């Protein structure tokens, strides 16, 4: 059934599932026209899917031709999601293939099952999790590839760069949801805490800085001082 | 006109005929129901007085044989059988006649009522749904599963309607998932209509007998079963226009003949709400819009 607070250990046991958001997929600038109306223009977008125990991210970027001469968008950038996760499935081997995947979003559970009928027994399932995997572009990089794709591109990153050497699966993923939620909460801040000093940096082939344990410590406490901030600036408390 | 004798009335018993019913006593001295129309099925059907629980009953079409009703003490129902010596029949529905120990099947001339309930629904096909080849009528009760909810458990007592699910291989051709999936139009016309029951007579007959099932014994997969085959024509932008024409008759005569205190049960109100006002077909059932919002406002 669906994924929560009471079954969360088992994002990280040893049976391949993936998470995906549709978040990102289908995105526009509102703006007026000549004539004082309003109209949209698309931008790239992207699937998210995720691997919470390794890393693994399989970041498919929807270039804007997908959408030309097509009607209800917003729908059909859930049958293209799963659609392209399916492919995604079918390029993988077996071994390889996925025993679950957890959708973020409620509304993509009934376009993946029909694009996943062919595989009966990969199960798919929601969350009561409210994850921020929104907020990936956030992350300059992979903001990056996907504002600068001329075509449908896949890119495979791993969302927790070496961090697997040092700390366990669920601490990467504790980290990584920390950092989204600040950067979902308050980018500005959030990117201001990570690149403050100038002596950390990101290596080519990482996403965030090269911190030390400590560092990530004092990082971490930043991002949930943020949080709360954030919570209370709100709500003011 | 013919006739459906009984041996006797052992136990008290509620009977229903099609749409009546009546009551009768233990031992009451009631000798069967005669004047049925020929034409058309016809259901027999009963509820003990000691055990509401399993409703019971039996579709025939006198065309087919002469039939009676026995109660068997062992297995404690009345059953149907045929009585295959013709002129022993006669003359036992003769002597019933005389001394006057049968009702009469009460049909208002100006009524079509059960003509506008069974118009597809054919003893044959009811025979596929139902299997039990050594008898010319059928047997169906409040408790049969369907062979779609086995899948989900003897299997010579089961409801064999036609499976239908919309996520389904069957349903969903390759490269075509979302057009599928929101237009059900290939599943109806194509898969449904020419592959599996041949033409929409045959559709409207299996809709017309789940739903008296589900009416007539509160058969639960067979409520399941009618509300299927609306769904998946209303959720067709393709339709032939004949289709759409009579299934608004076929529901209208459905919804005016419910009980008006059994629709919390018998109506799904997603499938309806869905149906009447968000489908393709949201426009094209005018008579069954005005009597669902006149008779169940509450539902929608
Ligand atoms: C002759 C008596 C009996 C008992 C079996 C019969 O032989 N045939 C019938 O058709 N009925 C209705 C009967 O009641």
């Amino acid at each position: 059934g669906a994924m929560n607070s009471s079954n969360y250990a088992e994002l990280f046991n040893n049976d391949i599932k993936l998470f995906v958001d549709d978040t990102n997929v289908y995105r526009v600038t509102v703006h007026k026209t000549f004539e004082g109306n309003v109209a949209t223009k698309a931008i790239n977008g992207c699937i998210f899917t995720l691997n919470p125990k390794t890393g693994h991210l399989f970041l498919k970027i929807i270039h804007t031709s997908v959408w030309a001469g097509q009607k209800r968008l917003s729908q059909l950038a859930k049958w293209k999601t799963a659609e392209e996760v399916s492919a995604l499935v079918r390029s993988l081997p077996k071994e390889e293939q996925p025993k679950q995947i957890i959708v973020t979003r409620k509304a993509m559970l009934d376009p993946l099952e029909v694009h996943m009928l062919d595989f009966p027994n990969i199960a798919i399932r929601p969350t009561e999790l409210r994850l921020p995997f929104s907020a990936a572009m956030s992350i300059d990089k992979l903001s990056d590839v996907v504002m600068k794709a001329t075509e449908p591109q896949m890119v495979l990153f791993n969302i927790y760069d070496d961090w697997l050497d040092r700390i366990s699966s669920y601490t990467a993923f504790s980290r990584l949801t920390l950092l989204l939620r600040a950067l979902k909460t308050n980018e500005e801040s959030a990117k201001m805490i990570l690149l403050s000093d100038p002596t950390i940096t990101i290596k080519s082939y990482h996403l965030w800085p090269s911190f030390t344990d400590e560092q990530w410590i004092t990082i971490e406490s930043q991002m949930r001082d943020l949080i709360l901030t954030e919570y209370g600036r709100k709500y003011n408390v | 006109m013919n006739t459906v004798p009984f041996t006797s009335a052992p136990i008290e018993v509620t009977i229903g005929i099609d749409q009546y019913s009546f009551n009768v006593k233990e031992n009451q001295p009631f000798h069967g129901i005669k004047d049925i129309p020929i034409g058309h099925v016809h259901v027999i059907h009963f509820q003990h007085a000691d055990n509401s629980s399993m409703r019971y009953g039996y579709w025939f079409d006198c065309r087919m044989g002469n039939f009676y009703i026995q109660y068997d003490p062992k297995d404690g129902l009345y059953k149907m059988m045929e009585e295959r010596d013709g002129a022993k029949f006669e003359n036992i529905v003769h002597n019933f006649k005389e001394r006057q120990m049968m009702v009469s099947y009460p049909k208002i001339d100006e009524d079509d009522t059960w003509y506008n309930l069974t118009e597809f629904v054919q003893m044959d096909k009811i025979r596929k749904i139902v299997r039990k080849d050594e008898n010319q009528f059928s047997y169906v009760d409040s408790s049969m599963t369907t062979v779609q909810e086995n899948e989900l458990s003897d299997p010579a007592h089961s409801l064999n309607y036609t499976v239908i699910n919309f996520k389904s291989r069957e349903a969903i051709r390759p490269g075509h998932e979302m057009e599928d999936f929101l237009d059900k139009s290939y599943y109806l016309n194509t898969v449904m209509l020419q592959g599996i029951f041949k033409n929409s007579s045959n559709y409207f007959g299996e809709l017309q007998f789940a739903f008296l099932n589900a009416m007539f014994f509160g058969n639960y997969g067979s409520s399941l079963q009618w509300h299927a085959m609306i769904e998946l024509i209303c959720s067709s932008a393709t339709v032939p226009k004949h289709m759409l024409d009579k299934l608004d008759e076929i529901l209208y005569y459905q919804i005016k003949t419910l009980p008006e205190q059994y629709s919390d049960i018998l109506l799904n109100e997603r499938v309806w709400n869905i149906c009447l006002y968000s489908s393709f077909q949201k426009n094209s059932l005018h008579n069954t819009e005005k009597i669902m919002e006149n008779k169940y406002p509450e539902l929608l």
